């Protein structure tokens, strides 16, 4: 009933992706929706890493509907956050501008 | 000699409590591990809730209505809600109810161990469940699995949840106003 989403999906078979290659798709194209219908499923597994390496993507790129999702269904800030990631997010260069500098 | 009474931590997140049991077991004897081993109140109403077996749906409004229905009616009477277990039927429908609120309330879940998805990493006591033979619906804090050995039947839980209606609405714990909690079947 809707060519946007219809062409998007066609892409997630069409990818030949396992969930984190769709996932880092949606994430560079900004659309949340297609991964919560059908990125995100109910009862098969993702690969282990997978999706805490998203995150280093995530944060860096001001994801904020993605942050929502893929921390907040599976990966705990309390399990994810170390010295050498926050050091790494303090350090990137994506995203918006910063006064950091 | 059974080996498990572990919890789900599915990686929302939620906790529970649950044992393997057979059908060889008295409701006697799972009510007194209902109140004391698991330290549960007694329900002033049963809401025994089946449905169809396979996933089915329901129109918007509908959905809305059971879910709010559901959860409200559980607060008015504080009680416990026997189910069947896994994520598909009515059942998947009374998880996203208890997502619907969040709040606070706790549901019964009587359904096979027989049919689980990773049955054997759940043999592990108190352990960590990240459920990713179907998963058991991990909006539940209560759902006795009755291992009747056989493995990917329906059994065991037709049986069982009778027996423990018939049981909780004859034996009349607590206040027990009329006799016992009565037992409504939506």
């Amino acid at each position: 009933q809707d060519i946007d989403l219809a062409i998007l999906t066609a892409l997630l078979k069409g990818a030949n992706a396992s969930a984190p290659d769709q996932l880092s798709l949606a994430l560079a194209w900004n659309r949340v929706d297609i991964a919560r219908s059908q990125i995100f499923i109910y009862g098969q597994q993702w690969p282990v890493g997978s999706l805490e390496q998203a995150m280093l993507d995530a944060l860096v790129l001001d994801r904020v509907d993605f942050v929502k999702l893929l921390i907040e269904n599976g990966v705990s800030m309390h399990r994810f956050l170390t010295i050498s990631r926050l050091e790494e997010l303090y350090n990137t260069r994506h995203g918006p501008s910063n006064t950091l500098y | 000699p059974t080996d498990a009474f572990g919890t789900i931590e599915f990686q929302h997140s939620n906790k529970a409590m649950y044992v393997r049991v057979s059908f060889d077991t008295k409701p006697d004897l799972l009510l007194h591990l209902m109140t004391k081993e698991w330290q549960l109140e007694l329900p002033k109403l049963l809401i025994s809730v089946h449905g169809g077996l396979q996933n089915f749906e329901l129109q918007p409004k509908l959905k809305q209505v059971f879910g709010k229905g559901l959860i409200k009616a559980a607060m008015t009477t504080g009680a416990w809600i026997f189910t069947g277990g896994v994520n598909t039927g009515v059942i998947r429908h009374v998880g996203d109810a208890l997502k619907d609120h969040a709040s606070k309330i706790c549901t019964i879940g009587i359904a096979p161990w027989g049919i689980v998805e990773n049955q054997e990493d759940l043999i592990g006591r108190d352990v960590v469940r990240p459920y990713q033979l179907t998963v058991l619906n991990s909006m539940h804090s209560h759902f006795i699995l009755a291992d009747n050995g056989t493995t990917g039947k329906y059994g065991a839980e037709v049986k069982l949840r009778r027996q423990l209606e018939k049981h909780i609405s004859l034996q009349k714990i607590n206040t027990r106003i009329g006799q016992g909690v009565p037992v409504v079947a939506l």
